[PDB]
């Protein structure tokens, strides 16, 4: 929630964001 | 017997029988088309133009040291009368272009030792080195007299009194002969050859020449191995050139010049 | 996400003729309608192609758009013009006038000249371009030895005389401090070949007005700013 | 050849017509009308001494005022005017020199060099600070025959000329560049606008300044916040009708 | 093996000619002439000690001037010129020394290898400021031969440089990072230029300075505003013509 | 809408080799044709590859372009090239002219040389390349221990040796502060195998010229600036 | 003339340029 | 030679660059 | 690693990197 850009984000998704794994 | 060879160029013709190849500067070759900055028809295939003048150039012995030089203004070293109809042409016309196609000559024996460099060179510096007076139209264009000396054309020549040329250690006109091998050329060694054979196209800093203002091309012949022999060869050895403009063109037709 | 820039070593420079638009502040705005105009045009070449006045001068240092002829043939030009739009002679004219803004040309130039005398006054001139390199031509025997026409008079009266663009280089300065191989190109002469020969009660003095414009193949090329002066 | 000049019209010729030559044509294209005047050329200056939180008032200093005329025709106070008006003529800015500058504001390159009677075109305004102390100034841009609406604040500390719906620009700080630059469109009720002279008056009582068109111009600029700015107009989609001759030279 | 150079021409030859070798080449492309001559290296200065808003005159303080000659070959004041023009020779600024700096504008590594007779190009410059203090300067290029046009302000306050149709650049405040780039296209009416000397005289009667070309350069930048300034020039699509001797280098 | 932006740590430098362009302002404009020319040539190892003259000490320590031979055999070498596109002996070449411009270097090397004695003049030589990590060759029995190629006199006059590139590294150094591994290769030594020989009437001592220049697989790399100097 | 970006302008072409009508 | 940028020049090539052009 | 840009660089390949080359 509030992230409202059109042109996807330069960073790629495993660099901006952390990673979410399962353990299981 | 493969280094007999003959070529003719309207009345005239040359002829060696110790030829190592004619080489053609920058693999290029003048063809003869007009220069596309003049609107006026250019006059062209002007077969009485279109050969070989022969001229002496110098006398070589045994006190030249390597590098020490004459060299021969183009078209200029023709412009004058014995330049046929050529000059003739060229003086009563505003531009000129061409290209050379030269021999030059010089024999001595199997005994005899010693070596030249003949090469041709664009926007070579022609102008008298042995003053410090402005170079002008009747001293900048001229056939040299005499041997040229090396060591003060390395760094270049300035046109300014002895006293100002220790603050002056540059010129453009410097010529680093060292490295003089890089224009087109060939070697005159007197065990292999008594002939050089070479040929340029036109190169310019535009398409056609204002002749009167410019000699764009230098002939030049320089030692690299001093002239040797013992007491009894002949001593007179001496260098002659045979020069042909190449298809040359003319626009701008006027009155005569000088 | 925010876009990681590199500000160049030249931020905020104002470039006077850089190829982009700036900021548009009144935008949607109708330019008012001109549907209904006439003599519009959108090259300045075709203004250079106009036949303009020479100021040829007078006996009194006075400029004036003609020359004088009459019932004899000097030996030398009646008039000689140098060809550079550089040349004071056409310092006026739409073709100089345009050239100053612009810093090469290239192609031909009309001279253009037209009898004024009367339609019983006959002649002929020898109009002469003469390229550098051997100087202006002192003589008639010069100046035919180079590019030239000859002008009968008659039924017509004017005589466009073109100057062929010979040249080493393929674009000449419009102007120049001192005169070079690239903005100076030899000079355009005319002679009196045939006296002008009339019947009695016709004036002596013929006048022949002259004009110049750029040719058919006549470009002008990099827009410059020419020296400033002060009207008057 | 020979032709007839009295035709009102000559062909262009080229060396082919009387000699053995050819045509020497080159393609070339800076020539055209767009593209020789599509560039920034100096055209006016402007000066300011009151602070950007205050009354706009008119002055003028040393010849320069705090608000322009928008057109590349010479412009200046007429006979007392609040707000400086097209003039006819250009002056000496000193009564004695007689050499510029000229007290008169305008493109000199557009007078020396406009060879057409009537242009349209939008226009391209650079507004630059003379030194390098920071900006910190208010413009408000007028259209052409618009109310000019030099009013009192309607509020306190407040700039006068950013109270309008007009177009207007604030710049100012340590992160910008002194200069402020835009394209406004053509906006007079002209069709096409006289580049030299108007031959007539603007008021129906014929009283106005022979020689001056109503309405002839791009808008006007008026300014507050500290210094001096000098002002460059850009020619965009330029279009010019009937050509006509250009300003005198002196022979030389 | 065996050869004749008095053919003008021998073979280029590996170790497998005449040993028991093999070729070793490795692709490679810094060499290529364009390549090469494309970055920017200093080949001039200049200075100024006029504000903006004046009128530019031509001055030299300590050999250095506030306008400069575009072209990489020395330029310097020759013989009293108004302006900087080509110089044939390089000369000490110091009398006494006989070590550098030079009194010459130009660019070393151009003037120290040019193996090459005529040259062709577009001109990359670069313009900055030798401190830290806000720049505020107006720069006005001038085409190759074109008029310099050293007039007086036509209008009070204004920079005359900028009083110009001519391609200029004004920067100035705070935002501004105390430089300026652009690149100009080769502009001379010769078609390719002398890069080191031109064997003739540049006029009709002969009475030029001997070994300068006629319109070899890239045109004139002009100055005002305070400040010493640095430039660099940057060869955009360079061509070279016929092989030429480099400058002779003293034995070791 | 204005797309934000992450102004770099940078900003406003003005990087020298940035692989990019600025801002063009005089655009539009034609390059001043020049199709007629000749001689142009795109790469700067062409000229790398024509070989030039090499600096030999005279007895009066003055540069000569060639060395003496005579009738003996030495029993050391006629003349010592250190391979190093430094050697003070090729420092006016073009070979190190354009080396000096450039950072490294990989390839064969070409040292030519051309008789110059009389036609009835006759002798042998031995070129030998000698790699380092022993030092340089003392005798004959040593210099043939490493790469060399006899030279025999005859109608050919000249002999293209060629110094293989012989090396730990893929590139070597074109100058040096000290001599290392990386910029020093090695030395070429030409010994007189067997005396000029010659009759009666000729003189004792024959000039060879001696060139060098980039063989078939030498190449260049990474733009940089030479140690300046003052010219004199 | 004297426009030479390759990308599109950012602003429409009714707010960069005064819009051209005519009458008839 | 050097000029390494995959994006296509802002500038049109006829302004970045001067127009080459054959006279023949 | 870590290089996490989801458009491609602005300059291009051979100019951001060393060029990698085997000899063999």
């Amino acid at each position: 929630g509030n992230e409202g850009v059109i042109i996807n984000n330069y960073y790629s998704n495993q660099y901006q964001n952390s990673i979410d794994l399962s353990a299981n | 017997s493969d280094r007999v060879s003959s070529d003719t160029a309207g009345n005239t013709a040359t002829n060696t029988q110790s030829t190592v190849g004619r080489l053609f500067g920058f693999g290029q070759r003048h063809k003869g088309k007009h220069p596309a900055s003049c609107a006026d028809t250019a006059t062209d295939k002007v077969l009485a133009a279109e050969r070989y003048y022969t001229i002496k150039l110098a006398s070589w012995t045994k006190t030249q040291e390597s590098f020490d030089h004459i060299r021969v203004p183009l078209p200029h070293a023709l412009a004058g009368e014995n330049g046929g109809v050529f000059s003739s042409t060229l003086r009563r016309h505003y531009l000129c272009k061409c290209g050379w196609r030269i021999q030059v000559q010089c024999n001595a024996s199997q005994f005899h030792a010693g070596s030249l460099l003949v090469f041709m060179a664009p926007e070579f510096d022609t102008s008298n080195h042995s003053t410090e007076v402005e170079p002008r139209a009747d001293t900048a264009f001229k056939v040299d007299a005499n041997w040229q000396k090396h060591a003060q054309i390395l760094t270049g020549h300035a046109y300014v009194n002895t006293t100002t040329k220790v603050n002056v250690p540059l010129a453009l006109n410097h010529q680093n002969f060292w490295q003089w091998t890089t224009y087109p050329h060939q070697i005159l060694n007197l065990r292999t050859n008594t002939t050089c054979d070479l040929e340029v196209p036109y190169v310019n800093v535009c398409p056609t020449s204002s002749w009167t203002q410019h000699a764009n091309w230098t002939l030049v012949i320089a030692v690299l191995t001093p002239l040797q022999y013992s007491q009894g060869s002949a001593t007179t050895i001496e260098i002659t050139a045979s020069i042909q403009p190449v298809k040359p063109v003319f626009n701008g037709l006027r009155h005569t010049v000088v | 996400s925010p876009f990681p820039v590199t500000v160049r070593e030249h931020a905020g420079t104002f470039f006077s003729t850089t190829p982009d638009t700036t900021v548009p502040v009144y935008g949607n705005t109708i330019s008012t309608p001109f549907d209904y105009m006439c003599g519009e045009f959108t090259d300045l070449l075709s203004l250079c192609k106009i036949p303009t006045f020479l100021g040829n001068l007078d006996s009194n240092k006075k400029r004036i758009p003609y020359f004088s002829a009459t019932n004899s043939t000097p030996a030398t030009p009646l008039v000689t013009y140098q060809v550079t739009l550089s040349c004071s002679c056409m310092a006026n004219s739409m073709l100089a006038a345009v050239a100053r803004n612009f810093n090469q040309y290239r192609g031909s130039l009309n001279y253009l000249f037209v009898f004024t005398g009367s339609a019983m006054t006959k002649g002929k001139f020898l109009i002469s371009y003469t390229p550098p390199g051997a100087g202006e031509p002192k003589t008639l025997d010069q100046a035919m030895q180079a590019t030239y026409a000859i002008w009968d008079l008659g039924l017509n009266s004017s005589y466009n005389f073109t100057v062929p663009f010979i040249s080493p280089t393929h674009y000449r300065q419009t102007s120049y401090n001192t005169p070079t191989i690239t903005s100076v190109d030899g000079w355009l002469t005319v002679w009196q070949l045939t006296p002008l020969t009339y019947p009695l009660g016709v004036p002596n003095d013929s006048h022949i007005l002259t004009l110049v414009s750029g040719g058919d193949d006549f470009t002008l090329r990099m827009p410059v700013t020419f020296t400033k002066y002060v009207p008057q | 050849g020979v032709d007839n000049a009295e035709k009102g019209k000559v062909s262009d010729d080229n060396a082919s017509t009387d000699f053995v030559a050819e045509p020497v044509k080159l393609p070339e294209n800076q020539t055209r009308v767009s593209f020789f005047y599509d560039r920034s050329t100096l055209s006016s200056v402007l000066q300011s001494t009151s602070d950007v939180s205050s009354k706009f008032t008119p002055s003028t200093a040393k010849n320069l005022q705090n608000s322009i005329l928008l057109t590349p025709l010479p412009s200046d106070i007429v006979n007392n005017s609040v707000l400086p008006e097209q003039e006819r003529w250009i002056s000496f800015a000193s009564p004695t020199t007689q050499k510029p500058p000229y007290k008169t504001k305008q493109d000199w390159n557009f007078i020396m060099f406009s060879p057409f009677t009537y242009y349209k075109c939008d226009l391209e305004v650079t507004l630059s600070k003379n030194d390098r102390e920071t900006i910190s100034s208010v413009v408000r841009y007028v259209p052409c025959g618009a109310p000019s609406d030099l009013s009192d604040q309607t509020m306190p500390q407040t700039p006068s000329l950013a109270d309008t719906r007009d177009p207007h620009m604030w710049v100012v700080g340590q992160g910008t560049t002194n200069q402020i630059s835009f394209v406004i469109p053509y906006t007079s009720p002209l069709s096409v606008l006289p580049s030299v002279w108007f031959n007539g008056f603007s008021n129906f009582d014929n009283s106005s300044r022979f020689g001056v068109a109503p309405n002839a111009d791009f808008g006007r600029l008026l300014l507050q916040g500290q210094g001096t700015f000098s002002v460059h107009y850009r020619y965009k989609k330029m279009r010019v009708f009937c050509p006509r001759p250009t300003v005198f030279i002196p022979w030389p």
